[PDB]
C-alpha cells in the first residue's frame, strides 16, 4: 500500500506542476506560432513518412539478447543450488553461445548499419 | 491593500523573467560575432543568468544580430512568431537597426523593426560585447518596469 | 451622447465582426471544448451578416478621407445574411470537428452566460454576449454602406479559413476551402 | 601557511567595508566583497576604487551612487552614470585620475 | 508519518537537483576560464528558482501538428519515474523496501526512455523525430550492457536487494573487486541519463533540441527536472553499488554523509566530463558498446560465474 | 540518418556588396571587405589594398607593409582560433572555444588600440596604413604572444590525442587532390589533401618574401588533417609574429604621396597643397587609371581574390570578391558521401566558411 | 619549405613492452583522464571575468563611440559647413544643411547623423578640417525606440557639450599620431 | 574564484544527507527505537504478525519478554 | 598570480606544463595606458629640393 502510496503522491505532483503550467501565465494562440518548427521555414514534408532507420537488424538482435537476458537473471538463485557443476556448465554454455551469435553477427557485418 | 500585494507580486514575476532570459542561438553576421564575444568568458552573461537555447520555444528574446536580407525576413518572422508569449526583441548593430551600410540595398530590409517589434536598439558597427551586454541590463531594466498585474488590477 | 456633443460625427454600425483573434468565429469554434453546441431554438429565427475586419477598416478610413460622410450614419454588412445554425454548421464543418446542436431556452442561457461571466479575467461569455448572439441583425435599408464608401464586402466562404485553421486537428489541418460546402444564405 | 593567510585576507575583505551594513549594502549591489584604495568619490556620489594587485580589467572599479538626478539608483545601476573624466580613468585611457 | 517521509524524500530531491543546475552552470564556468551565475542570489542560489518561475510562467504553447494526448503524457511521466526511481534507495534504510530493488530500477528507467520516445513522436517535427529514433539506438546498446553489468556484480552480491549490497561492501568496496564493471557501469549510467559524450538525444549542435524542440517552457521544465534527478539518481545508484560507504548499525547518520560526499563527487564528475569531452556519433555509441563493452562485459559476467564456485565463495541468500 | 543529398541555398546575408561598392568610392569601399569576411578583417583590407595599389601602381613603406604583415598573422591566429574552436563546438566541446575566446578579446584589445574599432578596423589602406602604432604596442604584442603557444597546447592537449574527435574527424570528408584542384578549393583543403599551395610561399605580395615560416601538409584529406593544419598554421603564425616584431622597421606609415594618401592632418592645417589634396582625396577620391586586375591573397580561409575593374574614375567600375567559402560550400556536396547528419555538420566545421564572403 | 602534420617516418615496429603501452593507452583511456586534468587545472585557474557595470573594459584613445560635435575655446562651434564629412561618409548618414548665419558666419542649420545607418568608421573625424565632428567614447546610448537614435544638430551638439571634458583629453593624447 | 561553488555543492549536500537521516528518526520513531523491522520472506512476516498478536495493542514492535511469564 | 602553493601545484600538475610562467592574466608587464607623446617621422618626398612629382 506504501509503494502505491508514494506512485500516485509522484504522479499527482506531475500532474499539478502541469496544470499550473498551464493554467498560471497567459495565452496568445494563433497559426504561425503553433506552426511546426523546421529551423525557420516551412516543412517539406509532413513528418510522418517513413523514416528507415539503418540498425534494424541491431533492433532485431537487441530483441533476442534481451530474452538472452532474462535467462540469465535467475543467476543469483541458481548459484544457491545442491548442484552446482550442472548449473556451472549451463551457464557457460548459455554465455558462449550468446558470445557466438554476437561474433557470427560481427563477422556477418550485421551490427554494420547497411545503408 | 490590494494595490501593495499585486504590485509585490508583479515585482516578484518581473524580476523572474528578468532574471532568467534566455536568448536564442541565432545571429546573423559580424554582430553575432560580437553576440558570442559576450558570451566569451570576460563579459559573462551566463553570470548574468543570460544562456542560449537552440529553440525558439525555448528562448525569450531574439538579437537580431547582423544584416536582415530579404531572403532572410520570412525566416526570421517565422522563428519569431514560434516564440511563446513573453518575447523581446533586441536589434543589435546599424544593420538590424535601420539597414546600416546596406540600407540602399536591393536586398536588405531597412531595419528589423520592419519586420518583428523591436524592444531595445542597439548602437554601433559592431556594436561591443560591453555594449552588446549594457543594452540586455537595459532590456532586464525595461522588463522590470512592467506592470502587468497592476494594470490588469485596474482594468 | 455623441451626435449632441459633435454634430457631425460619422458613426459606423458594423455587423459582428469576423477576423482573425476576433471573439464571433473563434468563440463559435471554441463551442468544440465542451458536449455540444447550445444554440437557442436550434439556431433558427436568428439572421447575422457578418462583416470583415478588413472590411471594416478600409470603411473607417475612406471614412476620414471621404469628402461626404460629414455626420452620416452608416452599416458596415457582410453580403451575405446566414441562419444561425447554419453559420453554426458551416463553421464547425470548416473547422471538420463533429457538429451536435442543443436546443437552450434563453432563460437558462442566460444563466449559464452570467455563470461564466462570473470570473475576474476575461469571461470565455457572459449573458450580454448571449444576448447579442441570438438578437438578429437588421435589414440594412436606406443607410449607405461599405459600397459606397468604396469597400467590396469580402464573403465569409472566401476569408474563413484564415481563421478557422487553428482550430482543426492534425487530420484536417491541410483541407481547403472545396472541402467544406458554404452555408445556405437567407434573406428574409 | 598559505591557506590561514588566505583566511586573514578574507576577514580583511569582510570586516573592510564599514560594518555588515555596509558589507550587505555593497555584496548585493556589486556582487563582490573587495577592499580598494579610493581614489574617487566624485560629484554625484561615485566610489571609483582601484587595486593594482588585481589582473588588468578588473583593477579598477566604481560603487555606484544610491541616488543620481532624482533617481533611486540603488538598484537600477547604469553603465552611463559615469561622468567622463572618470569614465576615461575607468576605461583606462589614461592612468591619472 | 509516512506522507511526511515521502515529503522529506521528494522535497530535498527537488531542491538538491535545483542547485544540481546551479552547480553544473558554476563548474563549467570555472573550468571555462568564467563564473557562473553570482548575480540573482548572493552567489548565485537563486539562479535556479528564477529560472523554474520564468519557465512556469511562460506559455505552454500547444503546437498545431502535434498528438495532445501523448504531448502532454510524456513529460509528467518523466518526472514520476524519476521520484519513482528515487523511492526504493537505502541511505541506509529505503523508504520503500524492495526485494528486486535492481529490477525495479531497470524497469522504470525503460519506462523513462518510452517517456522520451513519446515526446519525441507526439511532437510532430522532423527534429523530434530524429531525437526520438537516436534515443531508440541509444537505449538498445546501453539496455543490454547494462543488463550484463548488474547481472555480474549482484552475482557477486546475494540477492536483487539492496541492503544486502550495505551488508557486501560494510568490510570493502567492491569497485577493487569489479573495477572493469565499475568503468563500463559508469559509462552506461552516462548513456541512460543521456550525458555528454553521448547525450545524442537532445543534441543542441547535430539537432536543434532533439526531442524538446517543440516543447515550450512548463512541461520542457518537466524534462529537465526528470533529467538531472536521473543524473543524481545514476550516480546515487553507482555510489551506493560500487563505492560503498562506511555502515554501522549504532548510528546511520555517517554512512548517509558518506553516501552523500561520494554522490557529489559522482555527480562532479559527470559535468567534468560534459566539460571534457566532445559528442559522439550515434552509430559510433552502438559500435562502441556492442564491440568493446558487450564481449567484455560477456567474458566478465561468466568470470563472475566462475569466481564463487571455484572460490567456495557464494553469497548468503539472505 | 544517412545523408543522400546536399542542397546549400545561400544569398540570406546578399547584400548587394559589389553594386554598393560600385556605387561608391575606393576609400569609401574599402569598409566593406571588413564585413566581407568578418573574421579576417585585416585579410581583406591587405587584398582589396594591394588590388588597388598595382592599379594605383604605388607601393607601400616598409614599415607599413611589416605592420600588414604583423596585422595579417594576428588576423590568421583570431580566424584560425574560430575555425577550430567553432569547429570543436559543433562536434561538441565548448571549454576551448571559450579558452580561445579570452586570447580572441586580447588580440581584438590589439585593433581596438591600433585603431578605433574591435573588428572593422579601416585600417590597411590603398596608401599602406592609415594611422601609426601607439608606444606600448609592440611590447602588449610580444606580451601576448610568448604565452600564445601555452594556450594552442591546451587545446592540442584537450582535442588533438582525444579518441572521440578522432573518431569523429578521421575519415570524415576525405578530398582527394585532384578533386579539389578540379573544384578550385584553392584554400587549405589543397594542403590538407597534400597539394603543397601557398600564396605567401609562391607569389609572396607583402615581405611574407623575407619571412621564414612552414606550410603544414596533410596525407589523408579528412577532417582531422585539416585540423591539424589549422593548429600548425597559428603556431607558424605565431612564428611570424616573432619575426615581425623583431624586424618592424623606422619609417613612416603611408605612401608620401599626397594625391593618394591623405597628408597629416597638422601639414593640411598649415599648407595649401596639403589642404587642397586634404579636400580632394575625402570628397572625390583619387583617380585609378583605367584597368583590370585580379588580386589574390593567401587569407586564412583561404585564396581571396579582387577582381577590380577601373574605368579612370575616382570610383571602381566592377569588384568581383572570389571567396573561398562559395567554392568550398559548392563542394560541400561532394565531400558529405556516405557520410550522416553528425559528419555533415563536421563537414561544415571542417570547410573554413563565412557566409558573408560567400554571398557578399 | 613545408612540413607533415600525420604522417610518420617509418615505424617503430611490434614490441611486447610497447604493446602493452597502447593497450594501456585503450583500456585505462589515457588521453581522456589527461584532457579530464587539464579541464580541472582550468577549474583551479582564476576566472578572467570582469565584474561588468562596475569594472569597465579596457580601451583606448583611439575609440569610436558616439558622434559629437565640438565647440572652439571661446564657445563658437567648430562646423564651418564644408559637407566633406558627409562627402566621405560611405553610409551616407550625414545630412548638412546650411545657409549664413545671423552674423554672417558660415555654420549649420541642419546636421543630421543617422546613427542607425552609420557604421562608426571614424571617417567624417578623420576627415574633418576643423576637428568639428569627433567620435567620443560613449558606447551605451543604446535606446528603446527606433527614433532616438536619429540624431540631429541638437542632439550632437549636447553630446559635444556632455563629452567635452573627455573628448578633448583623448585628442590631446591622440592628435600626434594623425 | 574556485570555492564560489562550495555554496551550491553545500545546499546540494545538505539536501542529500536530510532524506536517508530523515528516513532512519522516522522509522525510528514509527516502531519505537527499533529499526524497520524489513521482512524479506514469509518466516519473517510470521514473525511480525505473531509479534503484533502477541503485544495485545496490535503493534508489532511492542516486544514483550520475561514478564509475561510469571 | 594571487593563488597559494598548493594550489598551483595542484594546476600544473593537473594541467601537465608549468602555469605560472605563461598565465594568462595580465597584472603589471603590460604597458602603462598612459604614454609618452611620440615624435612620427616624415618619408621620403619630404625633400624640398629635387622632389618634383613628375620624377614620381
Ligand atoms: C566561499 C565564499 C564565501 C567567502 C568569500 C570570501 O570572503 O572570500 C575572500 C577570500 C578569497 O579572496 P582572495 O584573497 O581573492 O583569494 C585568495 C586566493 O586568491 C585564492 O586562491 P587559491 O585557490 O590559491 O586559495 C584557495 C585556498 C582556500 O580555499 C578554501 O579555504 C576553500 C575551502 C577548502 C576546503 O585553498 C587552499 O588553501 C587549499 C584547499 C585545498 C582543497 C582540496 O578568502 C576565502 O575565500 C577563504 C576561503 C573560504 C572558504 C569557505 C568554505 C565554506 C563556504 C560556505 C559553505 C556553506
Ligand atoms: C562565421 O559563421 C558563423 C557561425 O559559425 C561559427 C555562427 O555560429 C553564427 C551564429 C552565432 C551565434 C548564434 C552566437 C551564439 C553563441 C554561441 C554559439 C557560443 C556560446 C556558447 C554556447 C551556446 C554553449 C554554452 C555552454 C554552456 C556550458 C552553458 C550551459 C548551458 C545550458 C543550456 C546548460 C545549463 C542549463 C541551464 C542554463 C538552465 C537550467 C535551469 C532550469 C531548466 C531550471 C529548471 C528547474 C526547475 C523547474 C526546478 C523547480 C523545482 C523546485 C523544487 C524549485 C523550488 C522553487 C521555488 C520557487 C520554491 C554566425 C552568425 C556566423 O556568422
Ligand atoms: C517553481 C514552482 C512554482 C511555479 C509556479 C509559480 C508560482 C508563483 C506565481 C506567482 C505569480 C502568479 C501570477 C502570475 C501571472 C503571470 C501571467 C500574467 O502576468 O498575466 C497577466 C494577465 C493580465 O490579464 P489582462 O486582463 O491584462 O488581459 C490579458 C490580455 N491582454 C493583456 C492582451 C489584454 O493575467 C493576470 O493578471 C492574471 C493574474 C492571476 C494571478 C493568480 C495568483
Ligand atoms: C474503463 C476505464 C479505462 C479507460 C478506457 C476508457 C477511456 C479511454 C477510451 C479510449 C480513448 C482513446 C482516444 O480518445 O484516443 C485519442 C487520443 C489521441 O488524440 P490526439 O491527442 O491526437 O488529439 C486530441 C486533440 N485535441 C485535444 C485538440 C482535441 O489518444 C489518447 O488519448 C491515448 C493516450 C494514452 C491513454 C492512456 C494512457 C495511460 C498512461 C500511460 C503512461
Ligand atoms: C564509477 C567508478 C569510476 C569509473 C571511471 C570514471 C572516471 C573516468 C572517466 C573517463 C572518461 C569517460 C568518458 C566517456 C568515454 C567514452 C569512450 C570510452 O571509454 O571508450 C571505451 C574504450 C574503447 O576504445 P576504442 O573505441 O578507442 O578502441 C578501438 C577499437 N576499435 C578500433 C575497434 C574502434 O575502451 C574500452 O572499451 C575499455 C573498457 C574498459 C576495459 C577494462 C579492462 C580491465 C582489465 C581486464 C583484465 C586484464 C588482464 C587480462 C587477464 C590477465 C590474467 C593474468
Ligand atoms: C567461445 C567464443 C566466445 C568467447 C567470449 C568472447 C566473446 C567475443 C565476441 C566477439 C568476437 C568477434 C571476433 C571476430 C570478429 O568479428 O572480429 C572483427 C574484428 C574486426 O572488426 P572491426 O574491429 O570492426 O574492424 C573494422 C575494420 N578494421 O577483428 C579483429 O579485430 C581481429 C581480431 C583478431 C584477434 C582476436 C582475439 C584473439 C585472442 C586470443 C587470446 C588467447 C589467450
Ligand atoms: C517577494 C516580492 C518582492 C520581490 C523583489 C522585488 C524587488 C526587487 O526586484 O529588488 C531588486 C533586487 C536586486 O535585483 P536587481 O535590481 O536586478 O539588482 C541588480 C544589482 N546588480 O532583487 C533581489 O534582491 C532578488 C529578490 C528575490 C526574492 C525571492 C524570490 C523567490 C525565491
Ligand atoms: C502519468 C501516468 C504514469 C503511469 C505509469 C506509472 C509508473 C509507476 C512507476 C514505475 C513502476 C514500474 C513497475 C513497478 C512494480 C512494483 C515493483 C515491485 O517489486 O513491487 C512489489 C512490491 C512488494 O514486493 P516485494 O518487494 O517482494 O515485497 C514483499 C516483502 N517486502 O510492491 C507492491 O507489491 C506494490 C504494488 C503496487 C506498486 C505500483 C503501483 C502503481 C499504481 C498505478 C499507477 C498508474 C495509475 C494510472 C494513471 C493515473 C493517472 C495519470
Ligand atoms: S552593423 Fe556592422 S558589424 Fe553589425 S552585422 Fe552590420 S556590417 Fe556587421
Ligand atoms: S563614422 Fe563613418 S559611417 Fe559613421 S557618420 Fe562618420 S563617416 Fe559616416
Ligand atoms: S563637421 Fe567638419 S567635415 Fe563636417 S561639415 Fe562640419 S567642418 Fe566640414
Amino acid at each position: 500500500m506504501n509503494l502505491y502510496t508514494v506512485i500516485f503522491i509522484n504522479i499527482l505532483l506531475s500532474l499539478t506542476l502541469i496544470l499550473v503550467a498551464f493554467w498560471l501565465p497567459q495565452m496568445n494562440l494563433y497559426s504561425e506560432k503553433a506552426n511546426p518548427y523546421e529551423c525557420g521555414f516551412d516543412p517539406t514534408s509532413s513528418a510522418r513518412l517513413p523514416f528507415s532507420m539503418k540498425f534494424f537488424l541491431v533492433a532485431i538482435t537487441f530483441l533476442l539478447f534481451d530474452l538472452e537476458i532474462a535467462l540469465l537473471l535467475p543467476l543469483p538463485w541458481a548459484i544457491q543450488t545442491i548442484k552446482t557443476s550442472t548449473m556451472m556448465i549451463m551457464a557457460f554454455i548459455l554465455v558462449t553461445i550468446l558470445s557466438l551469435g554476437l561474433a557470427y553477427e560481427w563477422t556477418q557485418k550485421g551490427l554494420e548499419w547497411t545503408e | 491593500r490590494a494595490e501593495y500585494v499585486v504590485t509585490k507580486l508583479d515585482d516578484l514575476i518581473n524580476w523572474a523573467r528578468r532574471s532568467s532570459l534566455w536568448p536564442m542561438t541565432f545571429g546573423l553576421a559580424c554582430c553575432a560575432v560580437e553576440m558570442m564575444h559576450m558570451a566569451a568568458p570576460r563579459y559573462d552573461m551566463d553570470r548574468f543568468g543570460v544562456v542560449f537555447r537552440a529553440s525558439p520555444r525555448q528562448a525569450d528574446v531574439m538579437i537580431v544580430a547582423g544584416t536582415l536580407t530579404n531572403k532572410m525576413a520570412p525566416a526570421l518572422r517565422k522563428v519569431y512568431d514560434q516564440m511563446p508569449e513573453p518575447r523581446y526583441v533586441v536589434s543589435m548593430g546599424s544593420c538590424a537597426n535601420g539597414g546600416g551600410y546596406y540600407h540602399y540595398s536591393y536586398s536588405v530590409v531597412r531595419g528589423c523593426d520592419r519586420i518583428v517589434p523591436v524592444d531595445i536598439y542597439v548602437p554601433g558597427c559592431p556594436p561591443t560585447a560591453e555594449a552588446l551586454l549594457y543594452g540586455i541590463l537595459q532590456l532586464q531594466r525595461k522588463i522590470k518596469r512592467e506592470q502587468k498585474l497592476k494594470i490588469w488590477y485596474r482594468r | 451622447e455623441v451626435r449632441s456633443v459633435f454634430p457631425e460625427a460619422i458613426i459606423i454600425r458594423p455587423s459582428d465582426i469576423f477576423g482573425r483573434e476576433d471573439r464571433f468565429l473563434n468563440h463559435f469554434a471554441n463551442y468544440r471544448w465542451f458536449l455540444a453546441v447550445p444554440l437557442v431554438s436550434l439556431g433558427f429565427k436568428t439572421v447575422k451578416q457578418p462583416v470583415y475586419v478588413a472590411d471594416v477598416s478600409k470603411g473607417i478610413v475612406n471614412a476620414t478621407k471621404d469628402p461626404d460622410a460629414v455626420g452620416k450614419t452608416f452599416a458596415f454588412t457582410g453580403p451575405n445574411r446566414y441562419l444561425l445554425f447554419h453559420l453554426v454548421k458551416y463553421i464547425f464543418g470548416m473547422t471538420h470537428r463533429t457538429f451536435i446542436p442543443y436546443p437552450l431556452p434563453l432563460f437558462v442561457y442566460s444563466w449559464i452566460g452570467k455563470l461564466f461571466g462570473l470570473s475576474p479575467f476575461e469571461p470565455w461569455t457572459t449573458k450580454d454576449k448571449v444576448e447579442r448572439i441570438h438578437i438578429s441583425d437588421v435589414m440594412p435599408t436606406d443607410l449607405p454602406g461599405l459600397e459606397d464608401l468604396g469597400v467590396q464586402p469580402t464573403p465569409l466562404e472566401l476569408k474563413s479559413i484564415e481563421v478557422l485553421r487553428r482550430h482543426r486537428t492534425y487530420r484536417w489541418l491541410s483541407s481547403e476551402i472545396e472541402e467544406t460546402k458554404p452555408a445556405k444564405t437567407v434573406n428574409y | 601557511m598559505e591557506l590561514v593567510e588566505v583566511l586573514k585576507r578574507g576577514v580583511q575583505q569582510v570586516t573592510g567595508h564599514g560594518g555588515l551594513r555596509g558589507l550587505l549594502r555593497v555584496f548585493f549591489r556589486a556582487n563582490d566583497i573587495r577592499i580598494g584604495t579610493l581614489v574617487g568619490e566624485d560629484k554625484y556620489g561615485n566610489k571609483y576604487y582601484e587595486d593594482n594587485k588585481q589582473f588588468f580589467g578588473r583593477h579598477r572599479w566604481v560603487i555606484y551612487t544610491t541616488e543620481m538626478n532624482g533617481k533611486n539608483t540603488f538598484w537600477d545601476v547604469d553603465g552611463s552614470m559615469v561622468p567622463p573624466e572618470w569614465h576615461r580613468w575607468l576605461h583606462c585611457m589614461t592612468d591619472d585620475p | 508519518m509516512f506522507f511526511i517521509n515521502i515529503l522529506t524524500l521528494l522535497v530535498p530531491i527537488l531542491i538538491a537537483m535545483a542547485f544540481l543546475t546551479l552547480v553544473e552552470r558554476k563548474i563549467l564556468g570555472y573550468m571555462q576560464l568564467r563564473k557562473g551565475p553570482n548575480i540573482v542570489g548572493p552567489y548565485g542560489i537563486l539562479q535556479p528558482f528564477a529560472d523554474a518561475m520564468k519557465l512556469f510562467m511562460k506559455e505552454p504553447m500547444r503546437p498545431l501538428t502535434t498528438s495532445m494526448s501523448l504531448f502532454i503524457i510524456a513529460p509528467t511521466l518523466s518526472l514520476t519515474l524519476a521520484l519513482s526511481l528515487w523511492v526504493p534507495l537505502p541511505m541506509p534504510h529505503p523508504l520503500i523496501n524492495l526485494n528486486l530493488g535492481i529490477l525495479f530500477i531497470l524497469a522504470t528507467s525503460s519506462l523513462s526512455v518510452y517517456s522520451i520516445l513519446w515526446s519525441g513522436w507526439a511532437s510532430n517535427s522532423k527534429y523530434s523525430l530524429f531525437g526520438a529514433l537516436r534515443a531508440v539506438a541509444q537505449t538498445i546498446s546501453y539496455e543490454v550492457t547494462m543488463a550484463i553489468i548488474l547481472l555480474s556484480v549482484l552475482l557477486m552480491n546475494g540477492s536483487y536487494s539492496l541492503q544486502t549490497l550495505i551488508t557486501t561492501q560494510e568490510h570493502m568496496w567492491l569497485l577493487l573487486p569489479a573495477w572493469p564493471m565499475a568503468m563500463m557501469w559508469f559509462i552506461s549510467t552516462l548513456a541512460e541519463t543521456n550525458r555528454a559524450p553521448f547525450d545524442l538525444t537532445e543534441g543542441e549542435s547535430e539537432l536543434v533540441s532533439g526531442f524538446n524542440v517543440e516543447y515550450a517552457a512548463g512541461p520542457f521544465a518537466l524534462f529537465f527536472m526528470a533529467e538531472y534527478t536521473n543524473i543524481i539518481l545514476m550516480n546515487a545508484l553507482t555510489t551506493i553499488i560500487f563505492l560503498g560507504p562506511l555502515y554501522y548499525i549504532n548510528l546511520p547518520e555517517l554512512y548517509s554523509t558518506n553516501f552523500m560526499m561520494e554522490a557529489l563527487l559522482l555527480s562532479s564528475t559527470f559535468l567534468w566530463i560534459r566539460a571534457s569531452y566532445p559528442r559522439f556519433r550515434y552509430d559510433q555509441l552502438m559500435h562502441l558498446l556492442w564491440k568493446n563493452f558487450l564481449p567484455l562485459t560477456l567474458a566478465l559476467c561468466m568470470w563472475h560465474i566462475s569466481l564463487p564456485i571455484f572460490t567456495a565463495g557464494v553469497p548468503p541468500y539472505m | 540518418e544517412m545523408v543522400r543529398k546536399c542542397d546549400p541555398h545561400i544569398g540570406l546575408l546578399h547584400r548587394g556588396t559589389e553594386k554598393l561598392i560600385e556605387y561608391k568610392t575606393y576609400l569609401q569601399a574599402l569598409p566593406y571587405f571588413d564585413r566581407l569576411d568578418y573574421v579576417s578583417m585585416m585579410c581583406n583590407e591587405q587584398a582589396y589594398s594591394i588590388a588597388v595599389e598595382k592599379l594605383l601602381n604605388i607601393q607601400p613603406p616598409p614599415r607599413a607593409q611589416w605592420i600588414r604583415v604583423l596585422f595579417g598573422e594576428i588576423t590568421r591566429i583570431l580566424n584560425h582560433i574560430m575555425a577550430v574552436t567553432t569547429h570543436a563546438l559543433d562536434i561538441g566541446a565548448m571549454t576551448p572555444f571559450f579558452w580561445m575566446f579570452e586570447e580572441r578579446e586580447k588580440m581584438f584589445e590589439f585593433y581596438e588600440r591600433v585603431s578605433g574599432a574591435r573588428m572593422h578596423a579601416a585600417y590597411i589602406r590603398p596608401g599602406g596604413v592609415h594611422q601609426d602604432l601607439p608606444l606600448g604596442l609592440l611590447d602588449d604584442i610580444y606580451e601576448f604572444s610568448k604565452n600564445f603557444s601555452l594556450r594552442i597546447d591546451e587545446v592540442e592537449e584537450m582535442l588533438t590525442n582525444n579518441r572521440i574527435w578522432r573518431n569523429r574527424t578521421v575519415d570524415i570528408g576525405v578530398v582527394t587532390a585532384e578533386d579539389a584542384l578540379n573544384y578550385g578549393f584553392s584554400g587549405v583543403m589543397l594542403r590538407g589533401s597534400g597539394i603543397q599551395w601557398d600564396l605567401r610561399k609562391t607569389q609572396p605580395y607583402d615581405v611574407y618574401d623575407q619571412v621564414e615560416f612552414d606550410v603544414p601538409i596533410g596525407s589523408r584529406g579528412d577532417c582531422y588533417d585539416r585540423y591539424l593544419c589549422r593548429v600548425e598554421e597559428m603556431r607558424q603564425s605565431l612564428r611570424i609574429i616573432e619575426q615581425c616584431l623583431n624586424k618592424m622597421p623606422p619609417g613612416e606609415i603611408k605612401v608620401d604621396d599626397a594625391k593618394v594618401s591623405p597628408p597629416k592632418r597638422a601639414e593640411m592645417k598649415t599648407s595649401m597643397e596639403s589642404l587642397i589634396h586634404h579636400f580632394k582625396l575625402y570628397t572625390e577620391g583619387y583617380q585609378v587609371p583605367p584597368g583590370a586586375t585580379y588580386t589574390a591573397i593567401e587569407a586564412p580561409k583561404g585564396e581571396f581574390g579582387v577582381y577590380l575593374v577601373s574605368d579612370g574614375s575616382s570610383r571602381p567600375y566592377r569588384c568581383k570578391i572570389k571567396a573561398p567559402g562559395f567554392a568550398h560550400l559548392a563542394g560541400l556536396d561532394k565531400m558529405s558521401k556516405g557520410h550522416m547528419l553528425a559528419d555533415v555538420v563536421a563537414i561544415i566545421g571542417t570547410q573554413d566558411i563565412v557566409f558573408g564572403e560567400i554571398d557578399r | 619549405t613545408y612540413k607533415y602534420v600525420n604522417k610518420k617516418e617509418q615505424e617503430s615496429e611490434v614490441d611486447m613492452k610497447s604493446a602493452t603501452d597502447n593497450a594501456a593507452r585503450i583500456l585505462m583511456w589515457t588521453e581522456l583522464i589527461r584532457g579530464l586534468g587539464m579541464t580541472l587545472s582550468y577549474l583551479f585557474r582564476e576566472p578572467a571575468t570582469i565584474n561588468y557595470p562596475f569594472e569597465k573594459g579596457p580601451l583606448s584613445p583611439r575609440f569610436r563611440g558616439e558622434h559629437a560635435l565640438r565647440r572652439y575655446p571661446s564657445g563658437e562651434e567648430r562646423c564651418i559647413a564644408c559637407k566633406l564629412c558627409e562627402a566621405i561618409c560611405p553610409a551616407q548618414a550625414i545630412t548638412i544643411e546650411a545657409e549664413p548665419r545671423a552674423d554672417g558666419s558660415r555654420r549649420t542649420t541642419r546636421y543630421d547623423i543617422d546613427m542607425t545607418k552609420c557604421i562608426y568608421c571614424g571617417f567624417c573625424q578623420e576627415a574633418c578640417p576643423v576637428d568639428a565632428i569627433v567620435e567620443g567614447p560613449n558606447f551605451e546610448f543604446s535606446t528603446e525606440t527606433h527614433e532616438e537614435l536619429l540624431y540631429n544638430k541638437e542632439k550632437l551638439l549636447n553630446n559635444g557639450d556632455k563629452w567635452e571634458a573627455e573628448i578633448a583629453a583623448n585628442i590631446q593624447a591622440d592628435y600626434l599620431y594623425r | 574564484m574556485w570555492f564560489e561553488i562550495l555554496p551550491g555543492l553545500a545546499i546540494m549536500g545538505v539536501c542529500l544527507v536530510i532524506p536517508g537521516v530523515s528516513t532512519a528518526y522516522i522509522h525510528k520513531f514509527t516502531n519505537g527505537g527499533k529499526e524497520k523491522r524489513v521482512a524479506r520472506v514469509q518466516y519473517q512476516w510470521y514473525l511480525m504478525e505473531r509479534d503484533r498478536r502477541i503485544s495485545g495493542v496490535n503493534r508489532y514492535y511492542v516486544s514483550k519478554g520475561l514478564e509475561n511469564i510469571d | 598570480a594571487s593563488a597559494t602553493r598548493v594550489i598551483q601545484k595542484l594546476r600544473n600538475w593537473a594541467s601537465g606544463q608549468d602555469l605560472q610562467a605563461k598565465l594568462q592574466l595580465r597584472y603589471q608587464e603590460i604597458a602603462k595606458r598612459t604614454q609618452p607623446p611620440p615624435k612620427l617621422p616624415v618619408g621620403p618626398s619630404h625633400k624640398l629640393s629635387n622632389n618634383y612629382y613628375c620624377t614620381r
